[PDB]
């Protein structure tokens, strides 16, 4: 039937005030997520505020917007606004909410906002108990950083105590990058990182199964042989314990490589986010760059 | 790169010259060996050490989550993963410290990363005598 | 004693509905009380 719109009109079903469109207005060129295409919609299906719930996971609000659609902001017109969704390896031009400082550059990332300093700043559209929360654009390092460390809090829970969780979750919270201190809110275990931990599992057991004594002993040869401030601080950071090598065969070891592959493919999907743009510029206030669009 | 440590014997040497030389379609080429001067440059070193990380630490770690999670998985896929860990044992801490090797696991993989995938840039479709340039379409 | 040897080491949890597939769930009293029934019925089976 009806083709994809790609110019979206939104309407506020709201009396908005001078202040209100104000702050509207600073937002042109700004990312937000939308989950319904259609040429008119209604302010109520704009931003993040319809997923926050008394669920109230950080897992969940990301799997929930992984699966939204991304477009950009256009001029703002009273009680009017006009958003465009991007073509994948056109040039944009966007704007950064967050902050978060970008670079010339790097990848970006689309992740729930976290909370920042005296978390000090909410004075965003407000109308009628509905908000607009945006998404936070981060580059690539804290968004994995991020994602692993929500990982490690759910592997770490299995089989600690209530309160052991409690301060190791307290420690994995508080990200430090590009410095500025970040921290992400609401670390919840539901059956949303339950799977993401089903998988790891899974992936470690068959990287530990699928590694050959080649690929094991390696760690235990350099050591013997090398010394360095990376070896020591790894090997202090792994258990403790010429010759010929036994077994030598050029093409097992590939075949065995290149199923491990796969398998390290697995485990790195669970902290790798989508790009969504491609930084090459950055106004030197750090407020907006010029993007390539991924999607 | 892996095999870099053992090349005092001919067994490996010859295992080397094998992985060395690589066919094509209708083309043999031999690539340069990772080690010069008898000593393996420090991004291969690198790329190997974090190879091997994060299989022993996978080989360690694993087996104590899977225990737990396996109990509860429905999918009686996570009993058969620890099985097959039981199987590799049987072949053969501080809470802190536990962050710390988690930690380490994962950004032993962040370092493989660069080498464990890799982009398309174009795919092809042109013939002729002039092999020398084809057209393509450009990704990115 | 361990009278059946099984080749897998660990046990599993089996789900869905006993049409689906074969399953040999008894407890001792059913099946003491199967075997008496048994017993009776031998003595009531020149």
């Amino acid at each position: 039937m009806a083709a994809m719109e790609a110019n979206i009109f939104c309407t506020f079903d709201h009396k908005l005030s001078i202040a209100d469109v104000g702050k509207l207005t600073k937002l042109v060129a700004a990312v937000v997520p939308i989950p319904q295409r259609l040429h008119l919609i209604k302010h109520y299906q704009l931003g993040l505020h319809q997923f926050v719930d008394h669920t109230r996971g950080y897992v969940r609000l990301r799997g929930l917007l992984r699966n939204m659609t991304l477009t950009l902001m256009r001029r703002v017109e009273g009680n009017q606004i006009l958003l465009h969704v991007p073509t994948h390896g056109l040039l944009y031009t966007v704007l950064n909410t967050g902050p978060v400082t970008w670079e010339k550059g790097d990848a970006l990332c689309v992740l729930p906002p976290l909370f920042h300093g005296p978390l000090a700043r909410e004075n965003l559209l407000t109308l009628g108990q509905w908000e607009l929360v945006l998404p936070w654009i981060v580059p690539m390092p804290l968004a994995l950083e991020i994602n692993q460390r929500l990982l490690i809090m759910g592997l770490f829970s299995l089989d600690r105590s209530y309160e052991e969780v409690k301060a190791a979750v307290q420690q994995l919270q508080t990200i430090t990058f590009r410095d500025a201190t970040f921290t992400i809110p609401d670390p919840v275990i539901d059956q949303h990182l339950l799977i993401d931990m089903k998988t790891a599992c899974l992936s470690m057991s068959m990287v530990a199964n699928l590694a050959s004594e080649l690929t094991m002993t390696y760690v235990r040869k350099l050591a013997l042989e090398d010394s360095s401030m990376l070896l020591v601080k790894c090997q202090e950071l792994l258990m403790r314990l010429p010759a010929r090598p036994q077994h030598v065969s050029p093409d097992d070891e590939i075949a065995r490589l290149s199923a491990l592959f796969v398998m390290l493919r697995q485990l790195d999907d669970l902290i790798r986010e989508q790009v969504v743009f491609t930084v090459c510029d950055v106004s030197p206030d750090n407020k907006s760059a010029t993007c390539i669009f991924k999607g | 790169g892996l095999f870099s440590l053992d090349r005092s014997y001919e067994e490996v040497k010859a295992a080397v010259q094998q992985l060395q030389t690589i066919t094509f379609r209708d083309a043999t080429f031999t690539i340069p060996d990772p080690v010069i001067d008898q000593h393996l440059l420090i991004d291969m070193k690198t790329a190997c050490l974090s190879m091997s990380m994060v299989a022993n630490l996978a080989s360690e770690l694993t087996m104590t989550y899977v225990r737990k999670l396996a109990l509860e998985d429905s999918s009686m896929l996570l009993v058969k993963c620890q099985e097959l860990l039981m199987r590799l044992d049987r072949e053969r801490v501080s809470p802190d410290d536990e962050i710390a090797r988690l930690s380490a696991l994962f950004v032993m993989l962040r370092q493989l990363d660069d080498l464990i995938r890799e982009q398309v840039v174009f795919t092809v479709c042109d013939v002729s005598p002039d092999n020398k340039s084809a057209t393509c379409i450009f990704k990115g | 004693m361990s009278l059946l040897h099984t080749f897998w080491r660990l046990p599993v949890a089996v789900f869905f509905e006993p049409h689906e597939e074969n399953v040999l769930r008894c407890p001792e009293r059913v099946l003491r009380r199967l075997l008496e029934d048994a017993a009776v019925t031998m003595r009531g089976g020149d």
